[PDB]
């Protein structure tokens, strides 16, 4: 169930997984999925030639980046409080 | 049709806008 290429699809599948994990308040795993997804979407952006597609992917990338930031700020804060 | 596929995938990308804000403090 893995092949090379298809960056957009891989990225979207991972963020879909992150959002479910996020919804379930499983933030450590959620964050991992968000950043895996974001790495692929960045590749998707790099090789997207349709300007409208690029704008839309980029807009979503920003939204996910924003969510991922929130989760990391939460996770590391939590780890510090655990000490 | 690769073009229509690509366009559809982008169109249907998921949203985070339903997720609850996650505050950080002390």
């Amino acid at each position: 169930h893995m092949s090379t290429g298809d960056f957009l699809t891989k990225g979207i599948e991972l963020v879909q997984k992150a959002i479910d994990l996020d919804t379930a308040t499983q933030y450590e795993e959620a964050y991992t999925a968000y950043y895996n997804g974001l790495d692929y979407l960045m590749l998707a952006l790099k090789y997207e030639k349709n300007p409208k597609s690029k704008d839309l992917i980029r807009a979503k990338f920003t939204e996910y980046l924003n969510r991922a930031e929130q989760l990391k700020k939460h996770l590391e804060s939590e780890e510090a409080n655990a000490a | 049709n690769p073009e229509k596929m690509n366009n559809a995938k982008v169109a249907n990308m998921p949203s985070t806008e339903g997720l609850p804000s996650l505050p950080q403090g002390e």
